[PDB]
DNA sequence: AAAAAAAAAAAAAAAAAAAAAAAAAAA
DNA sequence: TTTTTTTTTTTTTTTTTTTTTTTTTTT
């Protein structure tokens, strides 16, 4: 039980500076459309719920680009603010608020956030706490009930994001360990990797001066046992003496005086770095192979649900299902410079199995990632029952748009029921949304323009009596 | 028997026409069903036609379908028969908001034979800012008089279709396809209005059509108001085109269907009919007539957990069972259309097969891509004949120290000891040192170092590794 | 530079429209015309069971208008601690 | 004018629905329509003949159809009488429908001024039917689609043979065929026109015939001279005054269209719907102009063709030029203020365009800034002004010599590394860059050791700088 | 030049047996493609573009090309493409490129075979290397130009808008300046690689001049010594060989004159590696200068065509724009690129990368293959367009549908333009010319053993494939 | 004329370095 | 409060490893 009320945008991307310019976009249930042209703002408003919900920007967009261009403001600094309302599980209200700050200095561009507020409403009174944008993204993943991994890529993903199911195996295997929540795991497995290198690089070094330490031992013995020779002369020739001196002199250099003691040490150094660079390579190779199997363990009832809805949606004769597979790498090491990650999506075309990647069509794509994301939803979207298709029916025919309208109905009527679900469709397609909207469940819908001084602008219409 | 004062209407509801029409078996379907709904009601010469709403599938119908919707009413609602109704209601409320606003039959200019009464449906609701529907193209045109619509969303008073043949009177209220939720709130708010006639008020039939939603938001049946005798219901695709009064609200019920099977719901495979009303004076009479163009419809429903005699789930080849009995299942399905085709003529060959196989005691569904190939040429359904679907703990960290214990226990640790890096990791993950490895490695390679520097062992890597194998023991 | 020109026989106060009006009972009559006063709001008896329906959602609606106003307010309210 | 009299009203390009989602420019196509309903009627016509194109879109949305259709409904349906006969097979000029009659002929329907239309380009019939919205406006009974293409291997057209008293009219028509295709049936002597056998001479022939002027030309001289008057269309330049070409035995007429749908210089005249008289083979053709067509105002501009007051290399002459524009727009501004008074039926806000041609090296200023200022003043806003216009291995060899002669070399000999780079590029050697690299080294290495140099650390930078 | 035939076989979808060769016979000007999803329209262009520069589609590597062996359930895949066309002067000439994907263990072992050249019908065998430049010379375009304007990807089609290594790349293979920037990777790792040999030599450098301090003190004891004995006792004998002894070791012998033969190479590396710093900077620099005065040409036509083409308000015009970094050298360990299509709000220059919308970019790319075409393939007068309208809203699609018949209009005046266009709008194939030009479109789907076939359908069940 | 062993080029994909903002001292 | 140094993420360029192609060198 969680729904996302309303929105206030000033200063992101296109939107206006000044205050008259704050634009509000009030989310209905269970569908909200959001319609206009090209740039006009829709994606803006999914950027803008990402930001609030979890503080990553757009792919590709660090702060000076997520936030209005001071250049084409005039203005020496602009500042930015997205103040979100909202339910969280228990269903108490909860707003927060961003500010942002982008200063034009010299040739480049500054950016910095500021603090922003979480408010409640406690025993009747309302309440604000300025927190440092870690607090409001604990707090508010707490408080939404999902993780930031799934916030990230499953819910509010970016249209440039989209298709993040049918991407290399290092990325997805990456997107499913922040999904799974064990990423701390993996970063124990990294670091036991590094410390292998660092390890195996300080045994190279001590070998390299093992070398010299070795060349110096024989040295300085050879000058020892002629120490004691003449020594053993001398006993049963001044001259004898002066060069007995000389020779003593000669043990007296730093290198000689300390001769055995640093191969001894450097000895037992090596060994023992050795040893424990083996060990640290049976144990990685342990943590991998724990790892992904808890990932093959943990996909096995995902797949089990990403098969059932691919078999409805998908309108074709080709594909029996698609389903995500892992295969640890048996012949891996701490010490390889590139690993190996067997993670991907697999086609069943009859009764063989195929790879998805770079093997499937821009429709089977779209569909398979689309798929992907509502199984994850499923799974792991159960208490924020929230997703945003940013032009779900892009490459997609006329039957697979059908069939994604019928699912994407059917979803809704399996979720809407004690469960609040918010599809929020961002489209060019008027038949997807006449579909979707057979059912009648739209009745207002959001078109987003620009003014005269080209700022975004988000003003609310009507399906009946207002044009579409 | 049809006296002079009796009122036969064709009560036809949820045409659908264009439903599927890109298809190769199943495209003229509704059009053909339509052609025999016009046939029946210029056969049995009724008064009028009353179609219950979405006439059309699409929001903006196809030039096809227009056309073939177009033609169908020129051919068989136009004619010189005369009108036996009357019609004392102000037409320019009921019908008044086109620039016609009379009655098609009354234009000076066009000869209908048969009158079409009509409201629309959600899958043809209007829309836009002018607030346009099919049906208002359809009734411009002069073939059918669209009513009942609403035009305003704060409140809606509906304005009855006044008609009168003989001694008899009808009132013909009618309702659009208001949103469910908000029609809804509307019904809760008070703010619809059903107005009677001032005078006489218990002299009129009160005939109610209705396109929403029925115990399937849904609008309930008792918040319709009790002056009503007969309410026809659409949006509900499985016939009761039979009335039925419930226990108590004084008005019967009629659910005529659908002229076309639009979804593969259990419901959906009644068979379709039409109705044929009857009234004189108070009394009515509906008499369901048969459509046999009607493409047949069977379906059956299997759960394999409560069949425990023949599916085992540990079996390794249940699969084949399945898929066996799947099979046995739809060749039975289809000599049973193909014995009840013998009737008729009309109907279509190719029959429409479902087969829900519900798995839930871990079965494996077989290959749906390859079982229904072998009907491509059978069924007119190909892609959708078995459905499979199934009706609505584990910790990384145990995991991860078992996997942790196994290794150790199947190879053998050189210098770090038992237990230690499991311990160091889970510190790691939990607690967050960011250091805990690094420092485990460290003290542990000075620890050892120190005692070999203290032990006074000579540089060699056999006594190393021996001394070091000797610590890692004690 | 042409086109063929070539002869078939296509050949098969005053009026030549076919159009008679058939006659509907009460055309060129006097129009008794029923509506706008003579239309009123009927009622619906007692219908407790149907009172105590349509009452419950209704307080379901002031409810949910309750929860809205408080959204609205909460919306509107000013960051007070905004300085940063 | 009397008994014996043929008075048709011949509009051409309607195009319903032309922008109809546009605010200020919507509402403007059905309210001409509206009229030239209105001017049938005024004028008792006997009947309308649509040349074509009478929706902009193939499948015309809801709003088009539906006033179109009101339209018809309110203007060609009533109790006024109709005067002539259709004396040819009412089966082939008309019968691509279920109904292969006359609308008027029909028991059912009370028509007073029949359509005889043909179908253009934008909504020619499409689909597996082959359906077009004409066909649409015939089932509903309000137009008389005819000359509609059956055999795409070849054309006969068979005419709808009319007669009002004395005079005859064979009313031959011919859909918009893709004008390739009609060109190739052309030439192939694959088009063919049915003229009755009886009273040959007797029949006043006109062709309504909806395709290109100006392979997609299909002249003037692809028509037969047994026809009298060919009413064109495709050609929105209203050229509605009959014409008649000295090899051309038959008069042209252009009606044009009754919108605005291009900004090319050819609609920039005033629009105008023929009332048409033939009275035996007498025709008098009568313009009537359009009161409610919106203005259009154009001007082309040539930069390069004013070497006074646009200078190719000024500094500020993107002011100039921009200065030039701002007072041609508002000319035209005015011309058409000045313009609009009289007609209360001429919408507010008229068309302007300005085509800016530059090839001297002229700037484009901001298109948007000029347009933001005449906003509330041009129906246009967006489109107000146009703008538009009708080596390594050299350049590395003189960075090289350029950084040669700018930073001192240390000890690479000069034009050493540009031939290396030259080498390794034609040649495709990969080792032209090394070798060179190293046998410079090996050889003041050599240099430097036979002269058992001190190896001091800034000596042997000196032995270097002998070189 | 133009392309007329193509026959596919085992490349993806399409059939391995000989039974299910499909051939596709190319229109002009414009040519649909249209059907279900994952059919074989996008495998179409794919087979195009092998055929054209035997590159892969991007993110296969050969063997997810051919039709997997697994899935016809055979040990080797034999597939074959054709492709009949004609050259810039107007020979027919077809080439028959074939490959392999053998199955072997749990890999897939894949090769390509030899093709041939038709041309009176002479067919020779040809290497893979050959048959790419004869086509390239045959059709008239760079290798570049025919991967990334013409036959680019469905997923490499905003690649205008990558990154600023990746779009350097792209414009300098399109450019044909790539041996310049071989020849500048070249220098950076002669450089490296110096570098790390003066990092060695130094390390070494330090032990090499403790041993020759230690020789010297060792001379210097021996001259002394030898000095008292000249002088002169036994003992002052003795440590005489001794001396001699040390002096005669390897490591004391000679380090002197080695430690300076290593100091001189030290310093001769460090000019070297000065100087090639240098003649770096100075390449960089004039590669940039080169991109850009062969770039501001096209930067006009991409600001035309965005004019005419993008229907908001936002951008003024859209052009690229190239800096060479000033502080750039051959030792850095990652440079920076600054390639970056830039759009203009109002008066401010900005980076379009990740700034601007789907749309925005998607019609962006659309400009700049356009712009690109314009500029290169005025020889070959073909481009692919794999679903243009992917992210366009409805007045993009309009205007762009616009632009692109302009195009035709336009580019068809003396040689053969082919505008292949893959999509799922039906009105975008209104919209572009549908009635002028296209008369049989081509439907892909799939047969009961799901192998794609090419089936050619009439224009009247267009709407059957199409929404 | 054919095999096969080895060296070179391509590219997909994992690895890493530079930039920039966030956090943490730190006065 | 502000300064200054360290951490962390991103992202965009770099490196690697396998595969295919090609070269050569023999049979
Ligand atoms: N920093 C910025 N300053 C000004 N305008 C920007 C900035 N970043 C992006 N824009 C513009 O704002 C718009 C953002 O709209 P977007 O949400 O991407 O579009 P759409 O809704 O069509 O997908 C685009 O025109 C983009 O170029
Ligand atoms: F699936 Be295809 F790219 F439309
Ligand atoms: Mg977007
Ligand atoms: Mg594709
Ligand atoms: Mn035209």
């Amino acid at each position: 039980m969680s729904r996302i009320e309303k929105m206030s945008i000033l200063g992101v991307r296109s939107f206006g500076i000044e205050d008259k310019d704050k634009q509000i976009i009030t989310f209905f249930s269970p569908l909200t459309i959001l319609v206009g042209p090209n740039g006009a703002g829709k994606t803006t408003i999914i950027e803008c719920l990402k930001y609030i919900c979890t503080g990553d920007f757009p792919p590709g967009t660090k702060g000076n680009t997520f936030v209005h261009d001071p250049k084409v403001a005039q203005e020496t600094d602009v500042r930015a603010q997205i103040r979100l309302q909202f339910r969280d599980v228990n269903g108490e209200l909860i707003a927060v608020q961003r500010s942002m700050v982008c200063t034009q200095k010299s040739k480049k561009t500054e950016f910095k956030t500021l603090e922003g507020v979480i408010t409640r409403t406690k025993h009747g009174e309302k309440v604000s706490l300025s927190s440092k944008c870690a607090e409001i993204d604990r707090e508010m993943i707490s408080s939404l009930g999902v993780s930031k991994a799934v916030l990230n890529n499953v819910i509010f993903c970016h249209q440039e994001d989209s298709n993040w199911p049918l991407s290399e195996g290092k990325a997805l295997k990456q997107k499913f360990d922040e999904i799974f929540s064990a990423t701390r795991y993996i970063k124990a497995l990294e670091t036991l990797r590094q410390v292998r290198q660092t390890q195996g690089q300080k045994v190279k070094e001590y070998q390299m001066e093992l070398k010299y330490l070795k060349q110096y031992k024989e040295k300085a013995c050879e000058i020892r046992d002629q120490i004691t020779s003449k020594e053993a002369q001398l006993t049963s020739q001044k001259g004898y003496e002066e060069e007995i001196i000389h020779f003593k002199k000669e043990l007296r250099e730093p290198q000689f005086r300390d001769a055995e003691e640093k191969y001894r040490e450097m000895m037992i150094v090596m060994r023992t770095t050795e040893l424990v660079n083996k060990d640290l390579d049976i144990y990685y190779k342990t943590l991998d192979q724990a790892i992904m199997k808890f990932h093959s363990m943990k996909m096995e009832e995902i797949n089990k649900i990403i098969r059932d809805l691919w078999r409805s949606t998908y309108r074709g004769q080709d594909i029996e299902y698609i389903e995500i597979r892992s295969d640890a790498d048996e012949n891996v090491s701490a010490s390889d410079k590139r690993r190996n990650y067997n993670y991907r999506v697999v086609m069943l075309k009859g009764d063989t199995a195929l790879d998805m990647r770079g093997r499937c069509s821009a429709g089977q794509k779209v569909l398979a990632s689309l798929i992907i994301r509502l199984a994850l939803a499923e799974t792991f979207c159960l208490n924020c029952g929230i997703i945003a298709l940013d032009e779900p029916t892009t490459n997609l025919d006329r039957e697979n748009i059908e069939s994604l309208a019928h699912a994407l109905v059917e979803i809704i009527k399996s979720r809407s029921q004690q469960r609040n679900f918010q599809l929020l469709v961002i489209t060019h397609d008027e038949d997807f949304v006449e579909l979707l909207g057979r059912s009648e469940y739209v009745e207002k819908f959001y078109r987003i323009k620009k003014n005269i001084d080209q700022c975004s602008e988000i003003v609310k219409c009507s399906v009946s009596s207002l044009g579409f | 028997l049809d006296d002079e004062n009796t009122f036969k209407i064709l009560v036809a509801t949820d045409i659908h026409l264009g439903f599927m029409e890109k298809d190769a078996v199943r495209g003229n379907d509704t059009f053909v069903t339509l052609d025999e709904i016009l046939r029946l009601a210029q056969e049995n010469e009724v008064d009028f036609i009353l179609l219950g709403g979405d006439l059309f599938h699409e929001n903006k119908p196809s030039r096809k379908t227009l056309h073939t919707c177009l033609e169908l009413l020129r051919k068989y609602c136009m004619g010189d028969r005369p009108v036996q109704f009357e019609i004392l209601s102000d037409q320019s409320v009921n019908f008044g908001f086109s620039k016609f606003p009379w009655v098609n039959y009354q234009d000076g200019n066009l000869n209908i034979s048969i009158p079409v009464f009509s409201i629309h449906g959600n899958n043809d609701d209007p829309t836009g800012a002018d607030a346009l529907c099919a049906l208002d193209i359809l009734s411009c045109a002069g073939f059918v008089n669209h009513f009942g619509r609403s035009m305003s969303v704060e409140k809606i008073d509906i304005s009855p279709v006044l008609l009168q043949k003989g001694s008899t009177k009808i009132a013909l209220y009618g309702l659009g396809s208001i949103p469910d939720e908000r029609l809804y709130r509307m019904f809760v708010n008070k703010k619809v209005t059903m107005l009677r006639p001032k005078e006489d008020e218990n002299s009129w039939f009160n005939l109610f059509v209705i396109h929403q939603n029925r115990s399937k938001n849904f609008i309930p049946e008792q918040f319709l108001d009790d002056f009503i005798d007969l309410v026809i219901w659409g949006h509900e695709h499985e016939c009761k085109i039979a009335p039925t009064k419930n226990e108590q609200q004084l008005f019967y019920i009629s659910q005529p269907g659908s002229s076309v099977v639009t979804s593969l719901s259990p419901g959906e495979a009644v068979k379709k009919h039409v109705g044929l009303l009857r009234i004189k004076g108070r009394k009515m009479n509906m008499h369901k007539i048969p459509l046999h163009t009607v493409r047949q419809f069977f379906m059956e429903d299997i759960v394999l957990a409560n069949h425990p005699d023949i599916f085992n789930p540990d079996n390794p080849k249940v699969t084949q069972a399945i898929q066996s009995f799947c099979l046995e299942k739809i060749e039975e399905m289809l000599e049973n259309a193909e014995r009840e085709r013998l009737g008729n003529s009309h109907q279509p060959e190719k029959p429409l097969v479902r087969l829900r196989v519900d798995y839930s005691g871990g079965f494996e569904p077989f290959s749906v891509l390859r079982f229904s190939q072998k009907f491509v040429d059978r069924v007119a359904n190909p892609k959708d004949i078995i459905h499979f679907f199934r009706h609505r703990t584990l910790r990384v960290e145990d995991l991860v120290k078992q996997y942790f214990q196994t290794a150790e226990k199947n190879v053998q640790l050189s210098l770090l000891t038992e237990r230690g890096m499991g311990e160091a990791v889970q510190e790691f993950v939990d607690k967050e040192e960011k250091d805990a490895i690094e420092e485990l490695v460290k003290y542990q390679l000075e620890k050892t170092q120190r005692f070999l520097k203290e032990r006074h062992i000579d540089a060699l890597e056999d006594k190393i590794d021996e001394e070091v194998r000797r610590f890692r023991e004690t | 530079k042409l086109l063929l020109t070539e002869f078939r026989s296509l050949v098969i106060l005053k009026n030549f429209k076919k159009f008679k009006k058939v006659t509907y009972p009460g055309a060129g009559k006097l129009p008794h015309i029923i509506g706008g006063s003579d239309l009123i709001a009927h009622h619906a008896r007692k219908n407790t069971e149907l009172e105590e329906w349509l009452r419950q959602e209704m307080e379901v609606q002031n409810q949910h208008a309750k929860e809205e106003s408080l959204a609205d307010d909460l919306f509107r309210y000013n960051p007070y601690l905004k300085r940063r």
